């Protein structure tokens, strides 16, 4: 498989006023682990988050091109962008690439800027957006992080709720699968701040 | 104001007849044909004496039988001998022999009316080449030396003068020239003829002087090689 | 004045001027002959030069075994019509395996030289040529113009003072269908002749003879292999 | 096919066979191998026989060329790096040539291998073919830098004939070459049956 | 067969100008009238739409234009150079739909119309728009107005005047322009200010007017018109 | 994945499933299939769900523009030649199977467009992975000028045999009727299944995941 | 076609180019133009053109553009010329950013456009860019910085520069009260106001009738704002008050 | 096969390569280097395919040379890590790829040592420690047990000559030459090879 | 594509074309370069810099390579355009030969690129001459111009730009084997010749040395400042 190559997995998760957004750490070539400190959640403005997962490459290409067309955008438009708006940004620049796509299935987690609405969506390597009022997962151990989150989740959550909801979905998903692990790097976005934690979690 | 292919009342091309005019500015250079092989004489015309003599090349090699001399607009002249190098490098290749000097001329000739505005590649010629050209080499059939001209028309020639001065050069080498002379009489009379010609007087570092004969390659006169003709002034 | 600029532009007169012009160019070029008999094609042409001390131009160019030129007018243009010729001439060979007639070659030249004479920018070829051929109909004498059209001729003389030959080929038009290969090559060095003037004549140095037809192939002739031709001449009138 | 180079004090060795095969059958046992590129240049031929005839001829054309322009001699690492960056246009395309571009240098003797995939690498020694295993073995037991112009003959001509005792595809003639700072010379092209007799006696 | 030129038409004058487009901004100073009013309720655009001959059929073709839900356009000047204009705006509007599905900002949208109109100043072998435009639009809870001239140049409005006469519609405007009007006494003064300059008697087949809120864009009915258009509402 | 479409004496109703699967697990479970052509004029979607969203949107573009160009509503015929063509241009490389329907100034009109470019003019059709289920309630129960409510009741039993049945399909049903004056768009018309509410509750309490590092960082 | 040909890309008898220096004469009829370099930031000031009742006022800017993350723009010419080449150097910089991970530095992204630039004025037959653009930001190399632009494609570093109406005039006066090295931005904007008081063509001078964007380094990032139209009031009272002390 | 190994200090690079070239079962060269000199404190070390190594690292040796003269200034490890892997990611989905593992190591006037690695796919990872090759299977491991952020110089050539010792025990091919390279705050500087 | 011939010929066999590009540099600031025996330096006047102005960004003495430097006269838009076109080719050439670039080379190039803008379709002549100073592989220094026609030529001592032929006569008279003995007595010889006709000079001389093995070495206008007191005491000594 094309995305077991590397490994991975994203989840991204609702709350009252808040969103929250966690991936697994590890870099890796098929079975032997290379970097314990890998990024694959992206700033996007400030009160809005992408994670990526599938093919290192691809990862990292995405991201930098979508910040590249980010950039052009809160430019030529005196405003910052609305999460349904990077949404189509991410759809329409993944489906430029159909008869070869990039190897990766974006999960993008922020509050709606004004408006202090949460969103939450996943798409695909050609690039099909589905929004959800839940959860949305990518990765090697989709099955395994499903499996969590429709056991631990809850309609309305407080952000305190909400991260040890997604932290205990991720951490034991994560321990079921080979390819991730290494640490687990959650971002609990609110409208007054951003936390930042890095869980403890197996190291095998 | 008009296009670069029209055509006058008189039945000829403006631009091209524009580009002989050019060559009328240039510095003069004497070529003549002999038995023994072809010589190649022109003035470098150093301007001042600050500038290196040795920089100015106004006789230039093509292959190891084949020497070309130049006159007019050097600039454009550096873009046909590169083309001219590069045709018997590409003959060698397919043929493995050496080209004759006419067949070397004639390449350089199919270049001459290669210029246009509408219909043409972007990277194409917009006005001719302002250089007057003499091919002195040896081949199969012997020494051979051939004019080439803006036109494209090339010829034949026994002793032919070509720049500034030409005009007064060429009554000078009718008087001279005969069938059965010899190389070292060739390298004489150029010499005679061409200090005439020029505003400075004849000196090692002023004039360049190069021979292509049967029995070795062409060679370029250096300055302690030159002092043996010189002397005879 | 105003219309002598482009081939584009039309006089009022209902003439294209910078054609016209180009005609000229075959004007300042020397003189050629050229005829036929009923067997072969000869082609007797005046070489120029632009000193004494250089030799002539070649005035005589080989395209295929059977069809030859003389050309008059620009160098560079008669070469380069003369590649389209030379590689018209293989295509047929290498696809049909058959020389190609020459009434169909002189169409081509009559179809490649039009396309520049009516769009902006481009020029006339201006180059005149006296084509002769031999084929299945027998031999031909064509004649191409700066302009696209092309002449059918028995015998016809094109360049500089070119009309004093012009009139001795229309008084013996009907020797020539009769005439054998070596009288037929003396009657075009003849008129050849005419166009010098009363001081110099013709010597092995200036003249080309091409020849082609049923014996032989086109084959050019030059310093002494002209000579045979020369010699037993009718001498120059007063 | 056994084509080795190397070099020493006085120069650069090259030495090659002349056995050229189609499959089983032999097609030519008097096969140029030591390719004459320039004066002051040689290559050699290993591998594809096409493939390394009309490169390395594009290559003289290429040197001769540069001689023109610049007025000098063409550097070995040069001719070295311009016949790699020609034939890596078509890598993986079914290109395969296995040569060794020899010279004197204005930094001393020069010796370069480049292949068809877009290997080029300097070295002090090289054996390229489908017999350079055998001659490697040979050649590397009685190698010196000090070597005498007389012994380094020796060397280079019996390593070629223990590689075609052993492989099949390797034969013919041993052909020699010496390369001095002045140029190149032709030094011997000796027979593998008459040499038989030589080592023998 | 074509070629096409590659030249600029519009080039800069010895005073410093572009002759061009000066000459481009009187082709729409000797047209049609046009204003609009922005009200913080809605905007309003209206036109002088004079048929002459009555013969015409006045509902075949308009001059208020809508370019998407919430975007519509008026002109002075040229109706043919208006209409590809019009095509033009529509398909940006389209290709912003498809990458961000997200209906059009009004400034974004004259922005990129401006740049086509930039283009035609520039570009080889093309003359410039006569048409000075008129862009209305409704997003993010507050109304636009815009103008975009025959440069490329784009400027916001509260209340313009454009075609004859618009030196007094402006100052006709800047007297009974008022902030926080209502998008129903727009309609009243913009009809009004039209009057200005009309001469022939207005019906509700001499001018044509459309109106943008939050509801979106659309073109008053000749019904709509007749109520407003009788002096009073 | 199972959508369906039909032709009643008025108009026509158009009906389509909820569940979205990545290879042989559900991914979303409320997902519009119904996708918006024009104000008249709906398209039920199967296959690639990336290649029916991207289709869709281009040819609700195109017409769009068309429609502002002509100055009047566009035609069912207009919305199925442009699918047929490009379908066709590409070799069924994009998996689009498309259920089309809308009322015209002539009519209603129905049509089946298939990801290689052949389409069909039927009073019924049924297409993606539960469409054989779905068939089969029409080749039953199907009859020529039927109410509108019962027209409404003959798609919802179509579309719920593939959901029960098929394992493509599942979850709510969503139905869009168009007619000549009225168009309703009920997006959640029966919901047959739900998820039994969980009794035992899994909240992790606060401070039960251990934490290495900490930071915080405040906005505007 | 070479009849109606008015040749942009033509050398004079004199060894100059036409279309650029009258293009440079577009410039000198545009609003006044300038921008300083401090110490501790750096800032443009531009007179508005677009003065008029019933302007609506949408933008941020009328003439300031923002480029990078780290650098600005002012433009003094043809307005529509001008959203061109902002644009583009928007473009340059984000492919900067793509391959390097890096913020342009200063004299890169001015240099790329002076490229272009030069590139119409040497080839492909059209009109030259009548636009004239004054450039601040700040990079890890140098910090702080101010560049001038012209429609040739010729650029330069500045410590205080003036382009547009009244140019000449106006950078004499920069000339008189710069003081080198010890400069900061609170007598830089009492700077800039004083040139534009005295330059322009209407005098009193209001805040509506000018605009002012600084560029500061703040916390470990490079902070750009446009100046609000009650900071800009009370900088022109404080000069008002200054030339009102200058007869005692 | 080719082997490379990186240690990053709290103010130096040390990096190591094996100096063989090797085809089908013979060893050509005895003294391979296999580090490219990018700027005054910049090393590439460059392994994959026999064509695309010395292609793909040369055209961004030269690249970076161009930015130091147009400019006057080079560039950062940072900014060097970021281009070459623009050029490797771009090429990837091309006609013509370029399969190379390599290893960038660089020092930072203001940031200081810097340690790349980077996959022939062109996946860029920020690492203390780093090795290619199968070599890097029995080596990895040894780094991870006796590193330290704060190692001396002196302690990490004694930990790179330990995981050298390793591939003379344990590893299948013989690999007796290595290059050793520091890069500091005054350059690049040459070791003495360490050769068995 | 533009395809109208801007560069055509005369009815008295001129360019005008390529002259009004000589008329170009002949306005441009002068630019001077002598060739010494082991250094080889070369110095620019007349910048006119309003002294508010940065003097790093309008600097016309740029190296092209690590062996290779060159300073311009003229249209300094048009030259910026030749440098970084200079540049690439320096780094082309490494990449196709293993050897650098030596200073004949890259001045054949320079002189190429020039001719080729004065005979191509819709291309305007660079109005600009380029000083090319280096050193060669051998150790042998090396002094180059170039001018919008594209011809070339090697000089030990040549000045170009305004007042050109004034420099030009001074170092006619100047240039001998005792007054480019040492490196800091070549370097005096650029001073001299660019006060001939430059205003007061100090602060408008900008020049740039460099050695046999060292790279280019920009000195700066206090280094400048002492070599100017030098000479002034040695025109003293005889007065």
């Amino acid at each position: 498989s094309i995305m077991s190559y590397n490994g991975g997995a994203v989840m991204a998760m609702k709350g009252k006023n808040c969103v929250a957004i966690a991936a697994d750490r590890r870099f890796g070539i098929q079975a032997q682990m290379v970097t314990t400190d890998f990024q694959k959640i992206f700033p996007m403005g400030d009160r809005l988050y992408i994670g990526l997962a599938g093919l290192a490459t691809d990862v990292q290409t995405v991201a930098q091109r979508l910040k590249f067309r980010l950039n052009l955008y809160e430019l030529k438009e005196g405003r910052q962008i609305k999460p349904y708006t990077l949404m189509s940004m991410v759809a329409n620049l993944l489906y430029e690439k159909r008869f070869g796509p990039y190897y990766t299935e974006p999960v993008i987690a922020g509050l709606d800027p004004k408006t202090f609405k949460p969103f939450i969506c996943s798409l695909d390597l050609i690039g099909c957006p589905m929004v959800t009022d839940d959860f949305v997962v990518s990765g090697t151990c989709s099955e395994q992080m499903y499996g969590m989150c429709e056991s631990l989740w809850e309609p309305n959550m407080d952000p305190e709720h909400l991260f040890e909801t997604i932290s205990q979905a991720m951490l034991n998903a994560v321990d079921r699968d080979a390819v991730s692990g290494m640490g687990v790097i959650v971002h609990v976005i609110e409208k007054d701040k951003i936390t930042t934690r890095t869980l403890k979690a197996r190291m095998d | 104001d008009r296009g670069v292919n029209t055509f006058s009342p008189e039945g000829r091309l403006f631009q091209v007849e524009y580009a002989i005019e050019a060559i009328k500015l240039g510095s003069t250079a004497i070529g003549i044909q002999t038995s023994e092989g072809v010589c190649l004489a022109v003035e470098k015309r150093i301007t001042s004496p600050l500038m290196e003599p040795s920089s100015i090349e106004k006789i230039v090699e093509i292959d190891a039988h084949i020497g070309c001399a130049m006159s007019g607009l050097i600039a454009d002249a550096k873009t046909l001998i590169d083309k001219a190098r590069v045709e018997t490098q590409n003959h060698w290749f397919t043929y493995n022999e050496t080209m004759t000097v006419e067949s070397v001329t004639q390449a350089v000739s199919n270049l001459a009316l290669q210029f246009g505005e509408e219909d043409a590649d972007p990277g194409a010629m917009s006005r001719p080449f302002g250089v007057a050209l003499l091919f002195g080499g040896v081949d199969e059939k012997g020494p051979q030396l051939f004019h080439m001209d803006p036109s494209g028309t090339f010829v034949q020639c026994d002793a032919r003068a070509i720049g500034s001065a030409s005009e007064g050069a060429q009554s000078s080498l009718q008087e001279v020239y005969h069938k059965s002379m010899t190389l070292k009489e060739a390298i004489k009379s150029s010499l005679i003829i061409l200090k005439q010609v020029m505003e400075e007087k004849l000196n090692a570092t002023n004039i360049e002087l190069a021979t292509v004969q049967p029995g070795q390659n062409f060679h370029m006169f250096t300055k302690e090689e030159l002092e043996e003709v010189i002397k005879d002034i | 004045n105003q219309y002598d600029n482009d081939v584009t532009v039309w006089s009022p007169q209902g003439r294209i001027h910078q054609i016209e012009y180009a005609m000229e160019a075959v004007k300042q070029g020397s003189a050629t002959v050229g005829l036929k008999s009923k067997t072969h094609a000869v082609l007797v042409a005046l070489k120029r030069a632009q000193s004494e001390l250089a030799a002539h131009q070649k005035k005589i160019l080989h395209v295929d075994n059977h069809i030859g030129i003389s050309i008059a007018g620009l160098t560079a243009d008669a070469r380069l019509l003369c590649n389209f010729m030379r590689q018209e001439c293989l295509d047929s060979r290498f696809v049909f395996d058959r020389p190609l007639p020459v009434s169909r070659l002189v169409s081509l030249i009559g179809s490649k030289t039009q396309i520049p004479t009516q769009r902006y920018g481009r020029r006339p070829y201006g180059v005149g040529l006296l084509i002769a051929g031999y084929d299945d109909m027998g031999p031909h004498i064509f004649q191409t113009c700066p302009s696209a059209n092309y002449f059918d001729c028995r015998a016809m003389s094109i360049g500089a003072r070119s009309q004093s030959a012009r009139t001795y080929l229309e008084r013996h038009m009907s020797e020539f269908m009769e005439c054998n290969l070596d009288e037929l090559v003396k009657h075009g060095l003849r008129a050849l002749r005419e166009t010098l003037p009363a001081e110099q004549d013709l010597t092995t140095k200036n003249v080309s003879i091409g020849i082609v037809g049923k014996d032989l192939e086109f084959t050019i002739y030059d310093d002494d292999d002209v000579s045979p031709f020369l010699d037993g001449l009718e001498e120059r009138p007063q | 096919t056994t084509t080795l180079a190397f070099k020493f004090l006085h120069g650069v060795i090259v030495a090659a066979d002349s056995r050229a095969t189609a499959g089983a059958y032999i097609a030519s046992q008097t096969v140029k191998k030591v390719i004459e590129i320039n004066p002051y240049l040689l290559g050699t031929m290993a591998g594809g026989a096409a493939d390394c005839s009309f490169w390395e001829r594009l290559l003289a054309r290429q040197c001769r060329i540069y001689e023109l322009r610049n007025k000098e001699r063409i550097s070995v690492a040069a001719a070295s790096k311009l016949l790699a960056n020609m034939v890596y246009q078509y890598k993986g395309m079914g290109l395969s040539m296995g040569t060794m571009i020899c010279g004197w240098d204005k930094r001393g003797p020069g010796l370069y291998y480049v292949d068809s995939e877009g290997n080029r690498i300097s070295g002090t020694a090289f054996s390229v073919g489908s017999g350079s295993v055998y001659a490697y073995g040979v050649m590397d037991r009685g190698y010196s830098y000090d070597l005498k112009v007389e012994e380094a003959y020796d060397l280079a001509r019996r390593a070629i004939y223990q590689a075609t005792y052993r492989d099949a595809y390797s034969g013919g003639a041993v052909n020699l070459y010496h390369v001095r700072e002045d140029g190149w010379i032709r030094v011997s092209s000796d027979n593998v049956a008459d040499l038989h007799d030589k080592y023998s006696s | 067969a074509k070629r096409g030129y590659s030249f600029s038409l519009t080039t800069f004058s010895p005073s410093g100008k572009l002759v061009q487009i000066e000459y481009a901004l009187a082709a729409v100073a000797g047209g049609a009238p046009s204003v609009g009013i922005k009200a913080a309720n809605g905007v309003v655009l209206a036109t002088e739409k004079k048929q002459k001959s009555i013969l015409y059929d006045e509902r075949s073709v308009h001059k208020v234009e809508p370019i998407t839900k919430h975007i519509g356009l008026v002109y002075s000047g040229m109706g043919p150079d208006y209409r590809v204009l019009v095509h033009r705006a529509r398909k940006l509007a389209q290709q912003y739909y498809l990458v961000y599905q997200e209906p059009i900002p009004t400034a974004q949208l004259v922005q990129r119309v401006a740049s086509v109109m930039q283009e035609y100043t520039q570009s080889g072998g093309v003359r410039p728009f006569g048409v000075s435009l008129l862009i209305c639009g409704w997003n993010e809870g507050r109304p636009y107005l815009f103008q975009s001239d025959p440069s490329g140049a784009y400027f916001a409005w509260k209340a313009t005047a454009m075609g004859k006469n618009y030196v007094n519609g402006k100052t006709f405007l800047e007297k009974r322009y008022n902030e926080d009007l209502e998008l129903e006494d727009a309609i009243h003064t913009a009809i009004l200010t039209l009057k200005e300059s009309f001469e022939g008697q207005m019906t509700e087949d001499n001018i044509e007017v459309g109106i943008c809120n939050e509801a979106g864009f659309r073109r008053l009915t000749p019904t709509e018109v007749r109520d407003y258009l009788a002096a009073i509402a | 994945t199972t959508i369906a479409g039909v032709v009643y004496k008025d108009g026509i109703v158009l009906g389509a499933d909820t569940r979205a699967t990545e290879g042989m697990v559900v991914a979303d479970k409320n997902c519009s299939k119904i996708h918006f052509i024009s104000p008249n004029i709906y398209c039920c979607g199967a296959g690639t769900a990336a290649d029916t969203d991207m289709t869709t949107q281009l040819i609700s573009s195109n017409l769009e523009l068309h429609s502002l160009t002509t100055g009047r509503l566009p035609r069912v015929v207009t919305a199925n030649r442009m699918l047929k063509q490009m379908l066709f241009r590409y070799q069924g490389y994009i998996g689009a199977a498309l259920v089309l329907g809308g009322v015209d100034v002539t009519g209603p009109h129905l049509y089946s467009i298939y990801p290689h470019g052949s389409t069909d003019k039927l009073p019924y059709v049924t297409m993606g992975s539960g469409s054989l289920a779905a068939m089969a309630v029409f080749e039953d129960k199907f009859r020529p000028d039927m109410e509108e409510e019962e027209a409404k009741k003959l798609v919802s039993e179509a579309i719920a045999a593939g959901i029960f049945n098929d394992l493509g399909s599942g979850s709510n049903i969503d139905l869009c009727v168009i007619s000549k004056s009225k168009l309703d768009f009920l997006r959640p018309f029966s919901v047959p299944n739900k998820k039994g509410t969980r009794l035992g509750r899994y909240r992790c309490e606060k401070g039960t995941t251990a934490v290495l590092t900490e930071k915080v960082t405040p906005l505007e | 076609s070479r009849r109606y040909d008015s040749r942009t890309t033509i050398f004079s008898p004199e060894g100059r180019l036409y279309q650029v220096e009258y293009a440079m004469e577009a410039i000198g009829h545009a609003g006044t133009c300038l921008g300083i370099l401090a110490n501790d930031g750096v800032l443009l000031a531009a007179e508005r053109r677009n003065i008029h009742k019933l302007l609506d006022e949408v933008f941020f800017s009328e003439k300031i553009y923002k480029l990078n993350e780290d650098m600005a723009c002012s433009v003094a010419g043809i307005t529509s010329d001008a959203n061109v080449l902002t644009n583009e150097l928007r473009l340059i910089a984000q492919r900067y950013l793509l391959q390097y991970q890096e913020p342009i530095p200063c004299e890169q992204l001015v240099t790329a456009l002076c490229d272009i630039k030069q590139a119409y004025t040497q080839f492909g037959g059209k009109r030259p860019f009548g636009v004239s653009l004054l450039y601040i930001g700040w990079d890890k190399h140098y910090g702080f910085q101010l560049y001038q632009s012209d429609p040739s494609g010729n650029y330069g570093g500045w410590k205080a520069t003036c382009i547009g109406n009244n140019s000449a005039a106006a950078v004499s006066m920069l000339k008189q009260d710069y003081k080198e090295g010890e400069m900061t931005l609170k007598s830089a904007l009492a700077l800039a106001v004083k040139v534009l008081n005295k330059t322009m063509d209407v005098s009193k001078l209001s805040a509506e009738k000018v605009e002012i964007a600084t560029l500061t380094r703040e916390s470990g990032k490079t902070v750009i704002r446009v100046l609000k139209q009650k900071e800009v009031e009370q900088l022109i009272k404080k000069h008002e008050e200054e030339e009102a002390k200058a007869e005692r | 096969m080719e082997y490379l190994i990186g240690i990053q200090g709290p103010d130096y690079v040390l990096v190591a390569s094996d100096r063989v070239a090797a085809s089908n079962i013979v060893q050509m060269k005895d003294d391979h280097d296999k580090m490219f000199k990018m700027s005054e404190k910049i090393l590439l070390l460059c392994v994959g395919e026999a064509g695309d190594t010395v292609q793909f690292a040369e055209y961004i040796q030269k690249n970076v040379q161009l930015y130091k003269m147009r400019n006057g200034y080079e560039l950062s490890p940072t900014a060097a890590a970021n281009f070459t892997r623009r050029n490797l990611a771009d090429c990837l989905r091309s006609r013509t790829p370029y399969h190379v593992n390599l290893l960038l190591a660089g020092y930072d006037e203001h940031e200081g040592p810097a340690l790349y690695y980077m996959d022939y796919l062109a996946a860029l990872a920020k690492a203390p420690f780093a090795a290619h090759g199968y070599g890097a299977f029995l080596t990895l491991s040894i780094l991870d047990r006796y590193y330290t952020p704060t190692i001396s110089r002196e302690r990490a050539v004694e930990l790179l000559r330990k995981c050298l010792e390793e591939l003379q025990k344990r590893f299948i091919l013989n690999l007796p030459t290595f290059s050793v390279r520091v890069i500091d705050k005054d350059g690049i500087h040459n070791l003495e090879n360490i050769a068995f | 594509s533009y395809d109208r011939a801007i560069t055509v010929f005369s009815p008295d066999g001129h360019l005008f074309q390529v002259e009004y590009a000589q008329e170009a540099v002949k306005k441009g600031s002068t630019a001077v370069g002598v060739r010494g025996k082991d250094i080889v330096v070369l110095g620019v006047e007349k910048k006119s810099v309003a002294k508010l102005q940065d003097e790093r960004t309008v600097r016309k003495i740029c190296a092209l390579d690590d062996n290779v430097c060159m300073a311009f006269a003229g249209l300094t838009a048009d030259a910026r355009i030749v440098i970084n076109r200079a540049r690439v080719e320096c780094q082309s050439h490494r990449l196709t030969v293993e050897d650098p670039v030596t200073v004949e080379y890259i001045t054949r190039y320079i002189a190429s690129l020039k001719q080729r803008y004065t005979q191509s379709n819709g291309r305007r002549p660079f109005g600009i001459s380029a000083l090319i100073v280096g050193f060669d592989f051998d150790g042998t220094p090396r002094l180059y111009q170039t001018d919008p026609s594209g011809t070339y030529h090697a000089w030990k001592a040549n000045a170009i730009g305004r007042g050109a032929k004034s420099v030009r006569e001074f170092l006619e008279k100047n240039y001998t084997d005792d007054a480019i003995e040492t490196d800091d007595l070549t370097i005096k010889l650029v001073i001299k010749a660019l006060l001939e006709v430059v205003q007061s000079g100090g602060k408008n001389i900008e020049l740039a040395v460099m050695r046999r093995d060292q790279p280019l070495k920009i000195l700066n206008p206090e280094e400048i400042e002492k070599y100017v007191a030098e000479i002034e005491k040695e025109k003293e000594e005889n007065e």
